[PDB]
């Protein structure tokens, strides 16, 4: 687990021979795969600055191990986030969103989807960098796992402040996401529940953005789900859209969702029969 | 107050796995050739390494099958097992991913005939493929295999998983009880390499083993020779 040849690893990781690099990268990249402890003391050994040139690496196998530590990293604290970020990783991040290589696509996808995991102000660097117009066109996408990563990513960028959750809406990812709730993919189908309940908590305008976009008889579909956790996401989604005021509750009695909130309150289910009667309650006032 | 969700995608052990967190399309290409019966099969289907499940409809293209669809199931993408959490340093499959693997193996049907195996295991796009090659001699004419004596069915068991640090890769030897019609076992042993396709890094495990459970059914509206296959895998045997 822990090494203690590390100085001479980052010293290795600006060699003009491509042998002495890739050994002391695939070392260094298993010390980040390693736990918050083991992050930190690669960060302590200056390797970040060296990760982040390795990003514009015309060398694949580089660029895939450089991309695939630096999103270990990221998947450590938030001052390991800061690092990250402070080290100037997200440029670089935000441009391999147009790699023709799925899978350095894919790496760089992840390692975005840790950084939005942060901070409200990491989340804003993220928008800063402008990931925001490249997540909502691989929205679009015909591979299954890139659409999984833009939607978790997404979904955390929509989980900031409210300007955060305007950027995204501004972006226009609510066609995309609406279009998403008729999806056959259980998965696809619980993250683009995710975005949409994050979107649906912002302000009252950004409450309506949603219904606006044709969310409401979609999600009126998904309380007649047999998944337990689709059923609890559709109701967490139409908790946070009644929030609004008479308009943003109106829409919602006029979706037809009024008999379909009576009945998850005979529902065998202990969750899913206190989330119902916190729901009904929130509307009638 | 409204409640709000954010989580980080997590840790990755390898960079190949990350290509299994959805559900990935498959595609099975066999080319058999038993005795001298040549045939061929063609699989397409999902793999789910999240919860460990396989879906996948097997069609013999060359007419009918000259083995049965059970003596074929081992042949017919371990990189779909759910690797739990505390074990995820100790798949070497999906960490052979893209560039793939080859999987060799001899299985030796007890007093009958072997099937010798090669297949690449690797990714064509976004697509799963096994490509096999598979070469049987020495079977009976009228044995469980070429005579369609065995049940249509696989049997639940444990796949012990072993390093190959010599061949930067894996091994495995395991047993195959098929059922037989009459109310017998026919033994099928198993006998597997796996080596890295890639010059990449690999995750070598440490002894584990991979728990399948599987249910064999036909399509209704299918009049090819087929065979609609089910699998629930799990990796366990290494603790906290």
């Amino acid at each position: 687990g822990p090494g203690s040849e590390l100085p001479q690893m980052v010293q290795q990781l600006n060699s003009p021979d491509q042998q002495e690099l890739q050994s002391a990268l695939r070392k260094l990249s298993q010390i980040a795969s390693g736990g918050n402890e083991q992050i930190q003391a690669v960060i302590d050994a200056g390797a970040l600055p060296a990760l982040v040139q390795l990003l514009s690496s015309p060398n694949e196998q580089i660029l895939q191990e450089a991309l695939w530590a630096l999103s270990n990293i990221a998947s450590g604290g938030n001052e390991q986030i800061q690092a990250v970020i402070d080290a100037g990783a997200l440029p670089a991040l935000v441009q391999l969103l147009s790699s023709p290589n799925e899978q350095i696509l894919q790496e760089a996808l992840w390692a975005l989807s840790n950084i939005a995991s942060g901070g409200n102000e990491q989340i804003q660097a993220v928008i800063d960098a402008g990931a925001l117009p490249a997540l909502v066109q691989l929205l679009s996408s015909p591979n299954e796992q890139i659409l999984q990563e833009a939607l978790w990513a997404l979904s955390n960028i929509a989980s900031g402040g409210n300007e955060q959750i305007q950027a995204v809406i501004d972006a226009g990812a609510l066609p995309a996401l609406v279009q998403l709730l008729s999806s056959p993919n259980e998965q696809i189908l619980q993250e683009a529940l995710w975005a949409l309940s994050n979107i649906a908590s912002g302000g009252n305008e950004q409450i309506q953005a949603v219904i606006d976009a044709g969310a409401l008889p979609a999600l009126v579909q998904l309380l007649s789900s047999p998944n337990e956790q689709i059923l609890q996401e559709a109701l967490w989604a139409l908790s946070n859209i009644a929030s609004g005021g008479n308009e943003q509750k109106q829409a919602v009695k006029e979706a037809g969702a009024l008999e379909k909130l009576e009945q998850l309150q005979s529902h065998e289910n202990e969750k899913i029969q206190k989330e119902a009667q916190e729901a009904l309650e929130k509307l009638q006032s | 107050k409204r409640k709000r969700k954010r989580k980080r995608e997590g840790k990755l052990m390898s960079k190949g796995e990350e290509l299994f967190t959805g559900v990935v399309p498959i595609l099975v290409e066999l080319d058999g050739d038993v005795n001298g019966h040549k045939f061929s099969v063609r699989g397409e289907g999902e793999g789910d390494a999240t919860n460990g499940k396989l879906t996948l409809k097997f069609i013999c293209t060359t007419g009918k099958l000259p083995v049965p669809w059970p003596t074929l199931v081992t042949t017919l993408v371990q990189c779909f097992s759910r690797y739990p959490d505390h074990m995820k340093r100790h798949d070497f499959f999906k960490s052979a991913m893209p560039e793939g693997y080859v999987q060799e193996r001899t299985i030796s049907f007890k007093d009958d005939g072997t099937y010798k195996t090669r297949a690449e295991v690797k990714f064509e796009g976004d697509t799963l493929v096994n490509r096999i090659e598979l070469k049987g001699i020495d079977f009976k004419e009228d044995g469980n295999i070429l005579g369609h004596k065995l049940e249509y069915n696989f049997n639940s068991h444990n796949v012990y998983i072993t390093a190959d640090k010599q061949k930067n890769g894996i091994k495995a030897n395991f047993k195959i009880r098929h059922n037989v019609e009459d109310g017998s076992v026919q033994l099928a042993d198993h006998y597997q390499q796996n080596t890295p396709i890639g010059d990449g890094p690999v995750l070598l495990p440490d002894n584990h083993y991979l728990s399948t459970q599987s249910v064999l059914s036909k399509d209704p509206n299918e009049k090819r020779d087929h065979m609609v296959l089910l699998e629930f895998v799990t990796a366990a045997g290494i603790t906290h």
